[PDB]
C-alpha cells in the first residue's frame, strides 16, 4: 500500500531474534536516508551511538536528520519499512520509558544510557537502538535538563552547586523516574552580548513605541559593533537548530499494557 | 473460546483464542522373581 | 521473455494512486457486506468518556475535545471541550463562565474548576485532541473523535461544525473576506499578580498561513498583556514567567460558512459561532512573546 523500504539482514538473524522483531511490529525505525534497500548497519541508531567526543545534542542534531521510519513486517532475511504518510494514523510502539496517554504529541529523542542503558538484538557490534519517542513538553524537558547540568559543569567544586546538580537529573513525569558543551557556549554568548549590546540599541528606539511596550523595555567601532551582531545572531541560529524539537506523532488511543499507541504521524 | 457483546459503552472484549498442551507424567514398574542356579542346571546338566 | 511481462502487470494499474486501497477495500466489502468508515479520507479515534464529562458534547454534535495533564496522578487525563475551559478563561463573561460552570458542575466537575483555574494552566496541560461525530450514549460515552479531516455523519450524511463559542471568537475574529479560512488557538496570559493571570483563551481565525504575520496581528491585539509580560520580568528578579502567548493551528473551514448560532443545553443556552465545513488539522504549538 504504502512506501517500502527493504532491510537487507548483514548479520544473521537467529529466529529467536526474529522472535524479538516480531513483537517489535509496530515500533519506529530511524532510517539514514531514505532508500528502498538499506542495510541494517544502516537501519537503527547505533552508527548515531558511537564517538568518544559525541555529545547529547550533536547526536540529536544527527537524529533530526535521520528519517523516522515505521516498522511494517519482519520476515526472515528481511525488515520492511514504511516511511509514514504525513497525516495518517500509525500503530507505533511504546519503547520510551514514558506511558503515554490520550492526546499527547510525541517526540523523537536520542536513548539516554543514564541509568537506563539498553540494547537489543545485537550481533556483530550492532543491535537495533531505538529512540525514545518521548512526549513533547518532557522532551523540551529533557534538553532543558541537559543544558543546565552542562551550564552546571563546571562548578563541581562547589559541593552546593553540586547539590543544585544533584536535584536536577531527576526527571519525574506520568508513571515515570528516568535519570540524565558548545550548546552552552551558544547559551552564554547570548546571555553576556545580549547584555552588552542592547543599550545603545533600547535607548533610541524607545522614544517611540506603538505597541507601548519600550516604555518598560528600558526598566529591563562599528566594526565590532557588528561583529558582535552577526555572533550573536547566528549563535541565535544555533540553539534554535538544537532546541525545536520537531514534533513527530499525536497519539490517539493507546493500546492497553501501553505497549502501542494509535498514532497520527504529524511532521 | 465463544462470543458475546452488548449495549452502547458495556467494555466488549476482543476475541480470545487459547492454546494450551498437558505434559507427560511417568512412572516405569518393574518386577524380579529368582531362579537358582542350582535349578537352571538341569536344564543344561541333563543326566543320564 | 519473463523479467518484462511481469513488470507490465505492475505498471499497467494506472488512473489511481495506488489501487491498492480502493480495490482491496472492496473485495473485503463483497465479503462481508457494505462497509461503514471504508469510504472515509478522514481520520477518527474512539475515546472512553464517563457520565460526567458526558453533556454539552453528547447532545450538540462537532465540538472540540482537549486532554489534560492534571497535577493529580490518579485522573491524570480529562477530557476538556472548548466549551469547558470557558470556564478558565479571562476573555468569558461571568455569566457565560457560569451558565457552563453549572451545566457541567453536576457533582462530577468542580474538581476541575479547581484544579484548572487553581492547578492553572501551563498551556501543556491542553492538548488539541481534535472534533467529535457519532457520541455513544450508553453505560460509558464513548466518543468518536476526528483528528485529520471533517467531522461528519457516517453515511456522509451531514457536515458537523466547530462549535466556537462566542466569548472566546470574537475578541479575536480575523478580517472579512470570502477565502478559505484557517482556524487557529491562541492562550494568552495577562501576566499580573497571580503567577500565570487569568489565563486567556482564543479561537482566532484568519486568512493568514505565516506564522510570524500571524503573530504581528496578536502583537496588535495583546500589547495589554504584552506590557504586563514586561512587567513582571522586572516585578520578579528571579521569579519569571514563561510565555505571554502560545499559539497552534487548529483546523480551517470555508469561511462563506461562518455564522452565529447557539446551543440549547441545560442550565440556559449558550451563543456560539458555527462554522460548518471544519477541516480538523492540529498544529504545532507556537510559544511567543
Amino acid at each position: 500500500m504504502e512506501t517500502t523500504v527493504l532491510v537487507t539482514f548483514e548479520q544473521r538473524l537467529t529466529t529467536g531474534d526474529v522472535g524479538k522483531l516480531s513483537r517489535l511490529i509496530g515500533a519506529v525505525i530511524p532510517i539514514p536516508y531514505r532508500h528502498h534497500l538499506l542495510g541494517s548497519s544502516q537501519v537503527g541508531l547505533d552508527a548515531v551511538v558511537k564517538d568518544k567526543t559525541r555529545d547529547y545534542s550533536r547526536m540529536r542534531a544527527r537524529m533530526r536528520e535521520m528519517t523516522l521510519t515505521i516498522m511494517r513486517r519482519v520476515e526472515g532475511n528481511q525488515m520492511i519499512l514504511g516511511v509514514p504518510t504525513h497525516g495518517q494514523c500509525y500503530t507505533i510502539r511504546n519503547t520510551g520509558p514514558v506511558s503515554w496517554e490520550k492526546g499527547d504529541v510525541l517526540t523523537t529523542l536520542p536513548p539516554v544510557f543514564s541509568g537506563e542503558v539498553t540494547g537489543l538484538v545485537s550481533v556483530s557490534d550492532w543491535d537495533l537502538v531505538l529512540p525514545w519517542i518521548v512526549p513533547m513538553a518532557l522532551a523540551t524537558e529533557i534538553n532543558q535538563r541537559m543544558m543546565m547540568l552542562a551550564l552546571l559543569s563546571l562548578d563541581r567544586s562547589h559541593e552546593e552547586v553540586r547539590a543544585a546538580t544533584a536535584q536536577l537529573r531527576v526527571v519525574r513525569y506520568r508513571d515515570a523516574t528516568l535519570t540524565l558543551r558548545n550548546v552552552c557556549i551558544s547559551l552564554s554568548m547570548i546571555a553576556n552580548l545580549s547584555s552588552e549590546v542592547t543599550l545603545a540599541y533600547v535607548r533610541k528606539l524607545a522614544l517611540e513605541d506603538s505597541n507601548m511596550l519600550l516604555m518598560k523595555c528600558q526598566e529591563i567601532t562599528p566594526t565590532e559593533e557588528l561583529n558582535k551582531l552577526t555572533a550573536l545572531f547566528v549563535m541565535i541560529r544555533q540553539i534554535t537548530d538544537v532546541i525545536s524539537e520537531q514534533p513527530a506523532f499525536l497519539v490517539c488511543d493507546v493500546s492497553p499494557d501501553d505497549k502501542s499507541a494509535l498514532c497520527i504521524y504529524k511532521g | 473460546v465463544p462470543r458475546v457483546a452488548t449495549g452502547a459503552g458495556i467494555p466488549t472484549s476482543r476475541q480470545t483464542t487459547v492454546m494450551v498442551s498437558k505434559y507427560s507424567e511417568k512412572s516405569p514398574i518393574t518386577i524380579p522373581f529368582e531362579i537358582s542356579a542350582a535349578c537352571l542346571t538341569h536344564l543344561k546338566e541333563t543326566f543320564e | 521473455s519473463f523479467g518484462p511481462m511481469k513488470r507490465e502487470v505492475m505498471e499497467f494499474d494506472p488512473e489511481d494512486p495506488y489501487k491498492v486501497s480502493k480495490m482491496r477495500k472492496l473485495e473485503r466489502s463483497i465479503a462481508k457486506g457494505y462497509v461503514y468508515g471504508a469510504d472515509h479520507q478522514a481520520i477518527t479515534a474512539r475515546f472512553f468518556v464517563r457520565e460526567s464529562l458526558g453533556e454539552v458534547e453528547q447532545k450538540n454534535l462537532g465540538v472540540l475535545m482537549f486532554r489534560l495533564d492534571t497535577g493529580i496522578e490518579m485522573p491524570s487525563t480529562v477530557l476538556v471541550s472548548l466549551f469547558f475551559l470557558s470556564m478558565v478563561a479571562e476573555n468569558v463573561s461571568a455569566a457565560t463562565k457560569n451558565t457552563l460552570a453549572a451545566i457541567y458542575g453536576r457533582e462530577g466537575e468542580a474538581i476541575r474548576t479547581w484544579l484548572r483555574d487553581g492547578a492553572w494552566r501551563l498551556h501543556r496541560v491542553v492538548h488539541p485532541l481534535g472534533c467529535t461525530n457519532s457520541i455513544t450514549p450508553g453505560a460509558t460515552c464513548l466518543i468518536t473523535c476526528s483528528m485529520r479531516g471533517h467531522s461528519y455523519n457516517m453515511l456522509k450524511t451531514e457536515i458537523y461544525p466547530l462549535l466556537v463559542p462566542k466569548e472566546i471568537y470574537l475578541d479575536l475574529d480575523g478580517e472579512s473576506t470570502d477565502e478559505i479560512r484557517f482556524v487557529y488557538f491562541v492562550i494568552t496570559y495577562d501576566y499580573n499578580s497571580d503567577r500565570q493571570g487569568r489565563p486567556s483563551a482564543f479561537v482566532v481565525v484568519s486568512r493568514i498561513t505565516h506564522r510570524h504575520t500571524l503573530i504581528n496581528v496578536l502583537r496588535y491585539r495583546f500589547r495589554v498583556s504584552r506590557f504586563h509580560f514586561l512587567n513582571n520580568s522586572i516585578s520578579g528578579y528571579g521569579p519569571s514567567t514563561g510565555c505571554l502567548g502560545t499559539l497552534q493551528r487548529l483546523g480551517w473551514f470555508c469561511s462563506r460558512d461562518s455564522r452565529s448560532g447557539i446551543v440549547a443545553s441545560r442550565a440556559g443556552q449558550l451563543s456560539v459561532v458555527k462554522l460548518e465545513k471544519f477541516y480538523v488539522d492540529v498544529g504545532p504549538l507556537v510559544e511567543f512573546a
